[PDB]
């Protein structure tokens, strides 16, 4: 019988199962690049989907039916979730970095000239524009959420929360448009490659945050949270508030800066 | 919706010396062994897959 | 622009709610709006073979190794040109 | 009871045991690598013919020993082993994530040893510059492999320096401030905040790379506009901090060791010791372009770069003038683990003073990408990284283990590993000055007197290392089990007995506030 | 307005999170979340180590702003001392259920 | 080029190299003081029976050991400085030259008046002729008029490469898409070697330089003799 | 004649290592001068100075790879 | 509970010294030889 | 650190044999590999 109260965790297979995960996917991702062929890219998507699922699952146990987290081990949470935004933080970083590289000492190949020569880059004030106001109302709303959670009123919890996810849905379905319709394309030299890849990288990060809002949604719906202890929500607010605060840059800098 | 988390609470404070991950009854140990199997098969193909990338032929 | 309005000696979950209603979602609804009123079917842009455009150092990993993932026949050409 | 403990562990103490075991094994296999270097050089001409597969080995060579040998052992095993039985921790804060940074290892191992069986391998250099490393010039999987092996080898870290850092941070007792830890742990917290922030930027990095090979982007090649040189800038911000992350724990034992084996209650200058390895963290984010002196600069820039490089000399010298004060007046105990911080102590400060004269950017147009660069980094990494890592082996194993060595054979494979490692690497710094290049399978006939005795070097060094293994094998075949430890009071990781516990500190220390 | 349907800590906190919680409100610590105040630490007044064994580590900050700790086992018995300061220190029982 | 049995830099051919030397000989003195302090006050620690256990007081003598180190850096930082921004300055070259990285050999361009251009290949180990260098020779060397300031311009139609020579105070990295400039000026006729200084991958090893510096005159005829 | 000529001088536009632009540039100047020349009648030679310095500064695979791409329509500079 | 104390905190026995032996020969040998494997399978291939 | 009497001491003769198996694993692979070496230029 432990008199601290930090969290002993009962022995567990996920952490071999996503490191071998890790190993198919990137395997695979090396096959289906040279010996055409996505099969092992698929298993490991699976084995990957397939334990996130379960590790993730076991944390609402231990914490939610369980009991383990004690303001000890939230703490310990809030700091690791702060951590973690700070490397992906850093992560962008080497994206822009890149785009300023190119952009502020265009090559003679590129016509001396930013944009280069032959790109016909979008209207900042059409649909990135656009892109921008979803993204910031989505910034509203999941706060509305989180003072109605802490209120005490599920009925506006919900429907905040579910506002939010809609416009990151809608977000998502714009930038997919506007991929399909841009006149340049990732191969098309420094600027098709920066644009997709900081751009994209950040596509996948709203899936990411939305799926994660997804989730704090279900559990809400199954009354998880109570108006004091819901850091599964928090941290995917934070997660939401940091892919909003990237839009603005990646919109600054590429979209309107860059044209 | 109905507030159903009391009784999930009891189920997985039952004292049965089950680990977490496989204390919701049988569905568990279908996953556990689906994800566990998957990952055994993909790794020892993704070996198989080394072996043939490592030659032109011996 | 520099905000203008004012809160806090009563507030809550009522005035984020307000916020998003009667600010946030409006704008959404304008930018839609001019979005709608704007999009002018661009023309396709003339083909130059620019060798610093259309790059194929290596053939892509699906189709024919030569479109691109999102390639969009209507604006995108190939390096040797346009095909529809 | 097998399965549930070793594969699928929740106990920072088996996984500490697993890390050592790993990097044990890497140690290995890199060490292999390094005769196969010296074997080509050993006489004039050629000995592998081919010499795609020199630059294969030359660059797993470093792999190696950097990612796979000396992190896994110092931050991996070590800092799970020591940091929570050092500040009184259950254990650390996200047990089961630790695990995975574990397990994400050999995985990322097998891709690494996978790339070199494929192709004609990657002989690109540990730099892994393109256009060289591009899918022309390095056309197949090769070059892919590596990329994702260092993906795993990233993400293990980054998870283990969030578990590090919150531990470190949340878990000591109450009335415990950060100005009452060991050095050892700051060394670990440190360490992990430039994991944090350095190695996401080399993700980006290779990550470009990877689409530059495979998704028809242009980030390094200058056909779309690109510069080969952002690769080195994203790379080389990630590896100034990545040579740091591979000393500063090993700053962290000796300041134990020094310690103990004096009879100090405490180490001179504890602040100042905290604050150097602050500065050193710092300072080592804004000199990243000192590997770049030849690649053509503004002049004002390579000015910039030079100074700023310099003045990481004042807060590492504080360390060494305090572990010197720390032996002022000690009832000095001639253990092996002293002897080989000693020898750190001396060895460090002249790979710390080679790196002084590389680091002016007048100086380096002639030294750089010359064997005196090469003996700059075995000095500080063969003869600084890994005499810390013996040293705290040799002082721990008895706690990680239940059973003593046997110190005079310890002693000896000191004395070995000593004559092993100068004669290899000293007189490479002639090489370097005389202007042998590096990254040679063969060189003009004038170097082949240095490359000699350079090579023969190698092989007292594999006696040492034979030795080792043997060593360890007798510690476990004669069992002679603690009896008492001393010093417990001031080193609270021995007080739990040898081995301690799998559950340590269940019940938590007392710590009064006052 | 708003309306409720969220659970209360009070309603909903189970294991070891809800005894943290009762305990606190009853002003005690159980799981060791606080800092104990110091006494005076004299042979008449000793710091009162609670365990729910028959021994537990002291750490010892003889001063304040003191770099290092100074650790031993204290058991049941006869108050023990601080090899460095001397301060007091006793063994008891109180951490425990029935 | 280095001779057997060599500790040092090659002879100095141009006087920003013999400034290297120089310099090098400064800074190699405060290695061997810093170096040699550190070991005697180690072995000063170590051999005594007297102790003193108990704490010490400390940042009285680490101001010392602050400010000292401080000093001695401003030492070797200012020459350092001086010879770097002498290397980078206004030039007035009387002539331009290029060199292009290939895996795996040089190439070599005069285009100042006619557009005179040449391949540098190492003379291979079997067809050396006597007293010739394994792995230094070329066909080809690069002829230059001594006693001038010319500019080198260096860069690559392939990978990464790097020219240098040694005992002229040279190396600039050779990247494709970039121009990279350095000055030259040889103080005395001769030949002078270097060799490929950045991992091009299997034949980096063997793709030496070899300069043929001579007086105006000779460059002269030489030029008009390879058109 | 202000002219004849050694090799290109020292100009302060591009005073560093990296001379990738002083090629770039002249090239450049050259063939927008020899445009301006040959469209609008007046002697050419006006335009020499930027020639040689071009000639002198660019690899000959630069102005090669230029030339063709000019005469193609695919030159990225705006002439 | 799982095993506890001196040569109980390892995956491997040391209750023989001589299986101990081969299985840190087997161990520590596999490592030191893969290297030159790799160099031989790399001479061979082409 | 003091440690309690072996309690299962190994010899001189066990040591020399101990030595003898652990130089042989590392020298042997190694040895056959690169006395073989001249004979892989060829395939
Ligand atoms: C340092 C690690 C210790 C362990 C060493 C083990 C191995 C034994 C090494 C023997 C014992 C170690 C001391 C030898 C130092 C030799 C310095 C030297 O020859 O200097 C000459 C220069 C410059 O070269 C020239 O301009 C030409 C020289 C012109 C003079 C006439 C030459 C006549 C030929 C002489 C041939 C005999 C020398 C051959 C020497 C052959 C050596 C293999 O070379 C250089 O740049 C060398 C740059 C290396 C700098 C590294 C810093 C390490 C400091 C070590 C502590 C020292 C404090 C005392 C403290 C002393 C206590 C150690
Ligand atoms: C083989 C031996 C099996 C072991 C059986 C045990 C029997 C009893 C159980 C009795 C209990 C009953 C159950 C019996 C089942 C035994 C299962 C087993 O054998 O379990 C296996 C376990 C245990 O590991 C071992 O295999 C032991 C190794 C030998 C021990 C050495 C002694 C320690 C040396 C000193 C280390 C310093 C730290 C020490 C101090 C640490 C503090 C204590 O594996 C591990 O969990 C971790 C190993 C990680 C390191 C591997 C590197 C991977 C690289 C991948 C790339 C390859 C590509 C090649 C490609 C090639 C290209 C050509
Ligand atoms: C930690 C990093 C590290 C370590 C330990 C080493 C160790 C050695 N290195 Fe290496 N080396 C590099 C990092 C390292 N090196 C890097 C980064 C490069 C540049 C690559 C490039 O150019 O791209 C390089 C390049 C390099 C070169 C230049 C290659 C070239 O330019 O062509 C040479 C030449 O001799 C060399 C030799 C050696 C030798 C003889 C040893 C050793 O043999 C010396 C003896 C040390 C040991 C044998 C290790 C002992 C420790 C253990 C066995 C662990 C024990 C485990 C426990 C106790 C738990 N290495
Ligand atoms: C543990 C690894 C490690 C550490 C700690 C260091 C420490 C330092 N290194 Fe080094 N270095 C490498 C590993 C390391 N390095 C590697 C692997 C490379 C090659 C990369 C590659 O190309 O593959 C490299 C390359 C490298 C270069 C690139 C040179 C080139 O390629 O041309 C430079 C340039 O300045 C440099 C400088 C320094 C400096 C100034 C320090 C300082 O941190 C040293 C500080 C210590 C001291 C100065 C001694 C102690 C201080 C005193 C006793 C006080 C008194 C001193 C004075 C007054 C001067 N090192
Ligand atoms: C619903 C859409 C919403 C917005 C976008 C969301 C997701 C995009 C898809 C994947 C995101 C994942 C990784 C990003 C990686 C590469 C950038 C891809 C971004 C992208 O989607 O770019 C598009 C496709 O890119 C291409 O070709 C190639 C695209 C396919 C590449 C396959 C994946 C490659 C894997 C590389 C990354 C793995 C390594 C990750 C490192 C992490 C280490 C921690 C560009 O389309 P295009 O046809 O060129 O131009 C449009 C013309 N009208
Ligand atoms: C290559 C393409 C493949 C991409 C695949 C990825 C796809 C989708 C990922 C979706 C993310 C889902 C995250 C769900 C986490 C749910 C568990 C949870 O939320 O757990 C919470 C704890 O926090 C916690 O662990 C918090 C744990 C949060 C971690 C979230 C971070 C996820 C980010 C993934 C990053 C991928 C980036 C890759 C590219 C760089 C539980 O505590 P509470 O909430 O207080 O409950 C307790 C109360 O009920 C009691 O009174
Ligand atoms: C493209 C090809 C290469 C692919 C490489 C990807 C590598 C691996 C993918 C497989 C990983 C999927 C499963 C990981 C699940 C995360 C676990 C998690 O959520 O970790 C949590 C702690 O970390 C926290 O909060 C902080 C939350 C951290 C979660 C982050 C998990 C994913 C990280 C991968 C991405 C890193 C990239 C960063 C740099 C860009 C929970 O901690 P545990 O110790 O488990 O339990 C503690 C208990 O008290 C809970 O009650
Ligand atoms: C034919 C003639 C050749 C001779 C040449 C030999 C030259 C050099 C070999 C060097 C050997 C010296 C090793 C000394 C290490 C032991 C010294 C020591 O100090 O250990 C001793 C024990 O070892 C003991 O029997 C003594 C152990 C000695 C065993 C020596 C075996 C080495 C054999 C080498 C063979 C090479 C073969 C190579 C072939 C490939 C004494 O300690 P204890 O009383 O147990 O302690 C008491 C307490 O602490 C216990 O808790
Ligand atoms: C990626 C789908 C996105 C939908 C959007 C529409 C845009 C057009 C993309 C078409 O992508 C297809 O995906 C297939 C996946 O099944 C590929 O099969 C490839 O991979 C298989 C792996 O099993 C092999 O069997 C096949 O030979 C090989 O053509 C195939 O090349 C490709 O045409
Ligand atoms: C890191 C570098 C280490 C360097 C190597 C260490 C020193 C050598 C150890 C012994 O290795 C053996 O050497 C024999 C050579 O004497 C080889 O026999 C070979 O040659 C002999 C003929 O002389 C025959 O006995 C054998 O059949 C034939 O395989 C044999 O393969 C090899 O195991
Ligand atoms: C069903 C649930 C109330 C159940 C409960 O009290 O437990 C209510 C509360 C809030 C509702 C949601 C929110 O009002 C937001 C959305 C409102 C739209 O008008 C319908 C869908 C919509 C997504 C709703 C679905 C569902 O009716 C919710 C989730
Ligand atoms: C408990 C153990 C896990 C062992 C491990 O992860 O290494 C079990 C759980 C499920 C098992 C697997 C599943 O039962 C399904 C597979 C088919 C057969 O049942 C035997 C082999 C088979 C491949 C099993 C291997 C192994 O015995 C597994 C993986
Ligand atoms: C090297 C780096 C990245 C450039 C690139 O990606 O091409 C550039 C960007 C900003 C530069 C810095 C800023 O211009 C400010 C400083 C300017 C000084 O003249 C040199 C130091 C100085 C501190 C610069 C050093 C270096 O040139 C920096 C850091
Ligand atoms: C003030 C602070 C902490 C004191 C404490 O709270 O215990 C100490 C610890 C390390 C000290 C620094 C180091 O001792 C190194 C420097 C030494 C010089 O004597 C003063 C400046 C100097 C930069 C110091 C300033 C200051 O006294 C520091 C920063
Ligand atoms: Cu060209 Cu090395
Ligand atoms: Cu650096
Ligand atoms: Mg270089
Ligand atoms: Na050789
Ligand atoms: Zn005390």
């Amino acid at each position: 019988h432990q008199t601290h109260a930090y969290h002993m965790v009962n022995p567990s297979p996920w952490p071999l199962t996503g490191a071998l995960s890790a190993l198919l996917m990137t395997s695979g991702l090396t096959m289906w690049f040279h010996f055409n062929s996505m099969t092992l890219l698929m298993i490991g998507l699976t084995t990957n989907m397939l334990t996130m699922y379960q590790w993730w699952r076991d944390v609402i146990r231990e914490s939610t039916f369980q009991g383990h987290h004690t303001p000890a081990v939230q703490k310990g949470l809030r700091y690791g979730m702060i951590l973690f935004i700070i490397s992906e933080v850093l992560f962008f970083t080497g994206f822009f970095w890149a785009f300023y590289h190119s952009s502020l000492a265009p090559t003679p190949e590129l016509g001396g000239c930013w944009p280069p020569t032959g790109i016909h880059p979008l209207n900042p004030l059409e649909v990135p524009l656009l892109n921008t106001s979803v993204l910031l109302a989505s910034g509203v709303s999941i706060t509305w959420a989180h003072h109605s959670l802490m209120e005490g009123d599920r009925k506006h919890m919900l429907q905040a929360l579910f506002i939010t996810i809609t416009l990151g849905v809608y977000f998502t379905l714009l930038q997919a448009s506007e991929y399909y319709e841009a006149p340049f394309t990732i191969s098309d030299g420094v600027y098709g490659s920066t644009f997709f890849v900081a751009t994209g990288f950040h596509g996948l990060h709203v899936i990411i945050g939305s799926t994660f809002l997804i989730v704090c949604f279900f559990r809400q719906l199954k009354f998880h949270f109570t108006s004091n202890h819901h850091f599964g929500f928090e941290a995917a607010a934070w997660y939401w508030h940091f892919v909003d605060v990237v839009w603005l840059f990646l919109y600054v800098s590429i979209y309107w800066w860059g044209s | 919706f109905e507030n159903r988390v009391a009784e999930k609470q009891k189920l997985f404070q039952e004292d049965n010396g089950l680990p977490v991950h496989l204390k919701g009854g049988a569905t568990d140990n279908i996953l556990y062994r689906v994800t566990m199997t998957l990952c055994l098969g993909g790794t020892l193909y993704s070996l198989y897959c080394l072996g043939w990338a490592s030659f032109p032929h011996k | 622009a520099s905000a203008a309005k004012g809160d806090h000696g009563g507030t809550g979950a009522r005035t984020w709610r307000f916020l998003t209603f009667g600010l946030a979602l409006p704008s959404v609804a304008l930018c839609t709006l001019n979005s709608w009123l704007h999009s002018g079917h661009r023309e396709r842009p003339a083909f130059i073979p620019y060798h610093h455009l259309r790059i194929r150092t290596k053939p892509f990993s699906w189709g024919d190794g030569n479109h691109t993932f999102f390639h969009n026949p209507r604006v995108n050409p190939l390096p040797t040109g346009y095909e529809k | 009871m097998f399965i549930n403990r070793w594969l699928f562990s929740t106990n920072h103490k088996d996984i500490g045991t697993l890390y050592l075991l790993f990097g044990a094994w890497a140690g290995m296999v890199g060490t292999a690598l390094s005769l196969l270097i010296r074997a080509e050089l050993g006489q004039p001409g050629t000995l592998l013919g081919d010499d795609q597969i020199y630059n294969v080995v030359v660059t797993a060579h470093a792999f190696v020993m950097i990612f796979f040998m000396v992190m896994p052992i110092m931050i991996g095993g070590f800092g799970n082993w020591l940091v929570p039985l050092m500040i009184g921790a259950p254990d650390m804060a996200f047990p089961r994530m630790n695990n995975m940074s574990f397990w994400l290892l050999p995985p990322s191992f097998l891709l690494l040893l996978a790339s070199s069986m494929v192709e004609a391998g990657a002989g690109t250099g540990w730099t892994v510059y393109p256009p060289l490393a591009g899918n022309l010039a390095h056309a197949g999987a090769s070059v892919d492999l590596t990329i994702f092996s260092l993906h795993l080898a990233g993400v293990s870290s980054i998870l283990g320096a969030i578990n590090f850092i919150t531990t470190i941070i949340n878990m000591k007792p109450p009335a415990m401030s950060q100005y009452q830890t060991p050095l050892f742990v700051w060394s670990v917290m440190i360490t992990a905040v430039l994991l944090l922030l350095s190695l996401p930027v080399l993700a980006a990095g290779i990550t470009m790379l990877l689409t530059d090979r495979n998704l028809n982007t242009t980030f390094f090649d200058p056909a779309g506009g690109g510069d080969p040189i952002l690769y080195q800038h994203l790379f080389w911000f990630f590896g100034h901090p990545e040579v740091y992350i591979l000393i500063l724990p090993g700053f962290g034992m000796i300041s134990h060791i020094v310690t103990y084996y004096s009879g100090k209650k405490e180490p001179f200058g504890y602040m100042g010791m905290v604050w150097a390895m602050m500065s050193i963290g710092f300072l080592g984010f804004i000199v990243w372009a000192h590997h770049m002196f030849t690649v053509g600069m503004d002049v004002d820039t390579r000015a910039y770069f030079t100074s700023a490089t310099m003045i990481i000399a004042i807060p590492t010298g504080v360390k060494v003038f305090s572990w010197l004060a720390t032996l002022h007046g000690g009832n000095i105990k001639w253990s092996p683990a002293m002897m080989w911080a000693l020898g750190f102590i001396f060895l460090f400060t002249v790979g710390g003073l080679t790196g002084i004269v590389l680091a002016n950017s007048s100086l380096d147009i002639v030294l750089h990408d010359t064997y005196y660069v090469v003996a700059h980094f075995h000095y500080v990494l063969s003869m600084g990284a890994v005499f810390a890592i013996m040293g705290g082996f040799v002082h721990w194993f008895p706690l990680f283990s239940g059973y003593t060595l046997n110190d005079t054979w310890a002693k000896i494979h000191f004395a070995i590993m000593f004559v092993g490692v100068n004669m290899t690497f000293f007189p490479q710094h002639f090489l370097g000055l005389s202007g042998m290049p590096r990254r040679y399978s063969d060189y003009p006939d004038a170097y082949t007197m240095w490359n000699t005795i350079s090579s023969m070097g190698s092989f007292i060094s594999l006696t040492a290392v034979m030795l080792m293994v043997f060593i360890i094998w007798e510690a476990f075949a004669s069992k002679r089990e603690v009896l008492t430890v001393d010093l417990t009071t001031t080193n609270l990781e021995w007080l739990n007995g040898c081995p301690p516990p799998y559950h340590t500190f269940e019940e938590p220390t007392y710590v009064n506030l006052k | 307005a708003s309306g409720g349907g969220v659970p209360t800590d009070e309603e909903q906190a189970t294991g070891l999170e809800r005894e943290v919680m009762l305990a606190a409100r009853k002003g005690q610590d159980p799981y060791n979340i606080l800092a104990p105040k110091a006494t005076s630490g004299t042979k008449e007044d000793p710091n009162l180590v609670p365990s729910i064994t028959n021994k537990r580590i002291v750490g010892c900050i003889c001063e304040e702003d003191n770099s290092t700790v100074i650790w031993f086992w204290l058991h049941k018995g006869e108050a023990q001392r601080c090899p460095s300061c001397g301060t007091h220190y006793k063994l008891v029982p109180h951490q425990l259920a029935h | 080029m280095a001779y057997p049995m060599q500790l040092g830099f090659q002879d100095a051919t141009s006087p920003i190299m013999e400034e290297l030397l120089h310099f090098h000989d400064h800074t190699l003195m405060i290695v061997f003081l810093i170096s040699s302090l550190v070991l005697y006050i180690i072995s000063l620690m170590l051999t005594t029976k007297l102790t003193h256990t108990s704490t010490m007081d400390a940042q009285e003598v680490e101001t010392i050991w602050t400010i000292l180190p401080a000093i001695i850096l401003i030492l070797i930082a200012l020459p350092s400085l001086r010879i770097l921004y002498m290397m980078d300055e206004i030039n007035n070259p009387s002539l331009t030259v290029k060199t292009m990285g290939h895996q795996w050999y040089w190439s070599y361009e005069y285009t100042d008046y006619e557009d005179l251009s040449f391949d540098s290949y190492m003379i291979p180990t079997s067809e050396l002729k006597p007293g010739e260098l394994r792995l230094l020779e070329v066909d080809n060397r690069v002829v230059l008029p001594m006693e001038m300031t010319i500019r080198m311009l260096v860069s690559s139609e392939d990978v990464l490469h790097s020219w240098a020579v040694p005992s002229l105070g040279l190396k600039t990295d050779a990247i494709p898409g970039r121009l990279n400039q350095t000055t030259l000026m040889s103080s005395r006729p001769g030949l002078y070697y270097g060799q490929c200084s950045e991992i091009c991958g299997s034949n980096h090893s063997f793709m030496p330089i070899v300069l043929e510096l001579v007086p105006l005159k000779y460059f002269e005829k030489w030029s008009a003799s390879m058109l | 004649k202000i002219k004849n000529y050694q090799t290109a001088p020292f100009d302060s536009r591009f005073p560093n290592q990296n001379q990738t632009r002083n090629c770039w540039q002249n090239y450049l100047d050259f063939h927008r001068c020899e445009k301006a020349m040959t469209a609008k009648g007046g002697d050419v030679s006006v335009c020499e100075w930027y020639r040689r310095v071009y000639k002198s500064l660019c690899p000959i695979s630069w102005v090669s790879t230029w030339d063709d791409r000019r005469a193609e329509g695919t030159f990225p500079g705006k002439i | 509970h799982y095993e506890e104390g001196p040569g109980k905190n390892i995956p491997f026995s040391v209750e023989n010294k001589w299986r101990l032996l081969a299985m840190m020969t087997l161990f520590f040998g596999s490592g030191f030889a893969a290297p030159f494997f790799i160099v031989r399978h790399q001479l061979l291939k082409k | 650190i003091t440690a309690k009497p072996a309690k299962t001491p190994t010899s001189p003769k066990e040591q020399a044999i101990g030595l003898s198996v652990t130089f042989l694993s590392f020298l042997l692979p190694a040895g056959w590999v690169l006395y073989h070496l001249d004979n892989y230029k060829k395939s």
